[PDB]
RNA sequence: AGUUGGUGAGGUAACGGCUCACCAAGGCCACGAUGCAUAGCCGACCUGAGAGGGUGAUCGGCCACACUGGGACUGAGACA
RNA sequence: AACCAGAAAGCCACGGCUAACUACGUGCCAGCAGCCGCGGUAAUACGUAGGUGGCAAGCGUUGUCCGGAUUUAUUGGGCGUAAAGCGAGCGCAGGCGGUUUCUUAAGUCUGAUGUGAAAGCCCCCGGCUCAACCGGGGAGGGUCAUUGGAAACUGGGAGAC
């Protein structure tokens, strides 16, 4: 939902692409911005914008990523469990991993699993490789982490039974 | 024609044997049909591990050990046993 | 398909090509036979030197010499550096990769390697062009 | 090949003192080369990790077909984090105890020591830099000719001595006490990005 | 043809929980029965009862969602379906989402969970998942 | 005499022959790859000294010694006569 | 078309169409016979997250060949 | 034990993929390239020079096999318009099957024994100044063979709806 913002942030431009437009005479063209936010604490967003120039572009999208923020549960620095999101062709799969051993994961799941605080990881893009869709399916795949605590008061039992 | 021998097993220079009973056609570091304990010939005084067993079996049943097995198996009293609790019966 | 289907079916697969068949010979003695050879090089005589026009939208007269394989198959070649020794009649080494400027060749020879002499100029990369070092 | 390189060009690019612990800092501050003082474009990803790894060679002078084998050994430990293992077996190589025992005040002369005979463990004679120095055992000095003026000058340099190492001045015998660990061996520079850049090898 | 029931059983309970309400209707048998015990033990379904005329029917299940309306039950799936039955040995037996979830097995001496197997070395068929 | 043959049970293809049948055994087996239960089988021949059995009909057999070229099998009983 | 089965004989370390005389028409094939084409087989090596894929050189085990194609003698043991 | 810093460093590359830049030379010629592509007067892409980076007694090029390839998809893909539902039916063989009681135990799980040569890969220990290497001792691999159990699932037998 909505997060405020009173903790440190963490930016990374992960890419820019000029992009134009025809009009009777030439060609104008325009820099769009791909920015992701984070805390390397367990918060993550991303945004984007456009611009004539490039650093005002990225002033936009980083003004725009810090009103998505998502949770990110973790337990000693590695995803819950296993988990798949899937977001129009970003097929992205997570799996935990051993105490430091290193993440590996592509180029733009990277940033975003790292801004979030991650430490070791595993991960294997599958079809989609444009720098905006990956980043929305990682996040849905982020979206979908359960948890122990949560699911202990959900069903009816407590943890600790639930092994 | 069964007769029980050594079988070379070291690299370059340092050899190494292990007695291993097996038929006199095969090669020298061929087939066999078992090992019977080792025997290092280096760092004299020559160390030597046996079962004592199988070979109170395998001359029962009648084999011919060669000379140099011979040796090492006089100085481990296990022809001194046999010779004992056969020629008694 | 369902799982019965590729019981009775064989689900196979699209067995990949070469990109110089040349050097993989299809033998000829004593009695003209069948390949196993695939060597890294052959060899073979020059038959014809010249040079030819490549492909647009670039421009030269690349220098090219066509060559007859020992293993009797024909084949036109490049040769790399600035300028050469290759006449007619002159026994030569052959090494594979393509060149794609121009349409026709997919062989190359090696500079120096053999009675082609080495590129005599050339003092940063002479690894290839078979070029030995000027100890002055 | 061992090594040439004039030993500021290795510490003047990564930025690190290595191993002075007081750079040579006057024009240091930029990289090496015609193109050192004027920057230039971002450093790639890639170009972090082989930074970090370059960084944590030199500092010991090791081959590429060696730093390879001393990571994949450590690989197998079973216990803690990959990065802090290898460090540590990194450490338990001769010269370094040499070095870390203060016989000398550079990795290098403690290469010609340990490599023109000079010293021993235990008492026999060895001289192969790269032996695996065990825990406990009692590195000697092969006290024939320890009579060398650099010999006892770096000796009298007893600056500081990290808590795992216990060594007197007499007779100039050194040990090791435990096994060492991060916080106090060698900050800072990383772990994470080598063991990354052993999976895109 | 109806030719695969616990399968049938599955989707129904995935469709009547996707659009959230609360009853649900199967005709019953033997095995339905049980896994929809084993499903209720686990807090899973809220609970079941047992109606009869002369035949087949009828399981009733009332489903269970969380107090701020989010669903307990989050997917279903079969797994030795027809066709392609699929066993699992003592030392292969499955293990969902690293304990968060469930899968059930007809071992030689009934339907049990998975922990239930391996604290009794027994392999058997699996047949569905649940998390 | 310590141990036994390979017994094996099956139904009865043709007797045209003189005390001679023709046994047919019949499994199933899994797909190398998949986990299907195909099923194939196979064609024994025996030796029954009467003629006893007929088509159509289960019997059960056991494995002898070379019999004849390509006949090495010995009839037992007929477990299930049919008609 | 000795193909498949039977009766009998002969033969072999040894059962048997292995070979002979007589009798009856069988046998195998879509669950791939027959034909055509390539290869000696295995312990293993290379790669791969894994399922798998590709190779059978050094070392060990087996089979088969000795200029090409036939035959047998001596012998416990060879068609050497 | 003696004597000498003395006899002992080359190779590839620097436009993006990819780590590492500027002069001079030539001017769609010479030429280069694994792919994008560079070369028609101020070329980080061609040639030399000087710097830099990667490896180092080695370094590069070719040839071949696996990878990345989820591009034969069992794990692990698809068929409205992108390649792809036969023009539609009838149907032998085959693949798959309503619900319940008793039964059997082929498929299934599980137990004991034999067996899966030695050398290999791996685990522990040990010996050459360490390392390759060598040595001892353990596991792994069967869809194997024999023998004993269980009865939910599928299959076979006698039933009832």
């Amino acid at each position: 939902y909505i997060d405020p913002k009173h903790l440190e942030l963490e930016d990374r431009v992960v890419a820019i692409n000029r992009v134009t437009k025809v009009v009777k005479g030439g060609r104008r063209l325009r820099f769009a911005a791909l920015v992701v936010v984070g805390d390397k604490n367990g918060h993550v967003g991303f945004g984007t914008g456009k611009a004539q120039e490039v650093p005002e572009a990225i002033r936009k999208a980083i003004e725009d990523a810090k009103k998505n923020l998502v949770e990110v549960p973790m337990v000693g620095s590695t995803i819950p469990h296993e988990v798949i999101g899937v977001f129009g062709g970003g097929r992205i799969l997570m799996k935990p991993a051993v105490e430091g051993s290193g993440v590996a994961a592509g180029g733009p799941v990277r940033a975003v699993l790292e801004l979030a605080g991650v430490a070791d990881i595993t991960s294997k893009s599958l079809g989609s490789n444009t720098p905006i869709n990956v980043v929305r399916a990682t996040v849905e795949g982020l979206k979908q982490l359960k948890r122990a605590e949560e699911v202990a008061a959900l069903r009816g039992k407590s943890v600790e039974e639930i092994i | 024609a069964v007769k029980i021998r050594l079988k070379r097993m070291g690299s370059k220079k340092s050899p190494f044997y292990r007695i291993v009973v097996a038929d006199s056609r095969s090669p020298r570091d061929g087939r066999f049909i078992e090992t019977v304990g080792t025997y290092n010939p280096l760092k004299d005084p020559a160390e030597v591990v046996l079962k004592e067993d199988l070979v109170l079996d395998w001359l029962s049943k009648g084999a011919q050990p060669s000379d140099t097995v011979r040796n090492i198996l006089s100085k481990e009293g296990v022809m001194k046993k046999h010779h004992e609790a056969k020629n008694v019966k | 398909p369902t799982i019965n289907q590729l019981v009775r079916k064989p689900r196979k697969s699209k067995v990949e090509k070469s990109d110089s068949p040349a050097l993989n010979k299809g033998y000829n003695s004593f009695k003209k036979t069948q390949t196993n050879v695939n060597s890294p090089q052959k060899r073979g005589v020059c038959t014809r030197v010249g040079t030819m026009t490549p492909k647009k939208p670039n421009s030269a007269l690349r220098k090219y010499a066509r060559v007859r394989l020992s293993n009797l198959i024909e084949v036109t070649a490049y040769i790399p550096g600035i300028g050469h020794n290759l006449q007619e009649h002159s026994v030569v080494l052959l090494r594979g990769g393509r060149v794609k400027d121009l349409p026709g060749v997919r062989y190359h020879i090696v500079r120096g390697a053999l009675d082609t002499a080495g590129v005599n100029d050339r003092k940063q990369s002479r690894s290839k062009y078979g070029t030995k070092r000027p100890k002055a | 090949s061992r090594y040439t390189g004039p030993s500021w060009k290795v510490s003047r690019r990564l930025g690190i003192s290595l191993s002075g612990t007081g750079k040579e800092l006057a024009r240091r501050p930029y990289k090496p080369g015609q193109h050192g003082p004027n920057s230039r474009g971002k450093v790639s990803e890639y170009g972090m990790q082989l930074t970090e790894k370059q960084k944590l060679r030199h500092m010991y002078g090791m081959n590429e077909r060696q730093f390879r084998t001393l990571f994949i050994k450590a690989s197998k430990i079973k216990e803690g984090k990959h990065g802090v293992n290898f460090m540590v077996l990194l450490e338990q190589r001769l010269d370094n105890v040499v070095y870390r025992l203060g016989l000398a005040t550079t990795r290098r002369q403690a290469r010609q020591l340990v490599n023109h005979g000079h010293i021993t463990v235990d008492g026999k004679r060895v001289d192969i830099p790269s032996y695996h120095v065990e825990v406990g055992q009692v590195i000697g000095v092969r006290e024939k000719s320890q009579n060398i003026s650099t010999i006892k000058e770096a000796v009298e340099a007893t600056v500081g001595r990290p808590a795992f190492v216990s060594f007197d001045t007499e007779k100039l015998e050194g040990s090791f006490t435990r096994l060492p660990e991060r916080d106090e061996l060698y900050p800072e520079i990383d772990e994470a990005l080598v063991v990354e850049y052993y999976n895109q090898k | 043809v109806m030719t695969d029931p616990i399968a049938d059983f599955l989707t129904r309970i995935r469709n009547a929980n996707m659009v959230k309400h609360e009853t649900l209707e199967v005709p019953a048998s033997k095995i339905k029965r049980d896994i929809a015990e084993i499903l209720k033990r686990e807090g899973f379904i809220r609970d079941v009862e047992y109606i009869e005329d002369d035949k087949q029917g009828v399981i009733r299940v009332f489903l269970k969602y969380g107090k701020n309306e989010e669903r307990v039950i989050t997917n279903l799936k079969r797994i030795s379906k027809p066709g392609l039955r699929a066993y699992v040995k003592a030392d292969e037996v499955p293990k969902v989402l690293n304990g968060l979830g469930i899968a059930i097995i007809s071992t030689s001496e009934g339907v049990i969970t998975d922990k239930e197997a391996r604290a009794k070395n027994i392999g058997g068929e699996v047949i569905a998942y649940v998390w | 005499e310590r141990n036994q043959r390979k017994v094996y049970q099956g139904r009865v293809v043709s007797d045209k022959m003189d005390k001679t049948i023709t046994v047919v055994v019949e499994t199933k087996k899994n797909h190398p790859i998949y986990g299907k239960r195909m099923k194939y089988s196979k064609k024994y021949k025996a030796h029954d000294e009467n003629n006893t059995a007929k088509v159509g009909d289960i019997v059960k057999i056991m494995e002898t010694r070379p019999l004849s070229a390509t006949k090495r099998f010995r009839l037992l009983e007929v477990v299930e006569e049919a008609v």
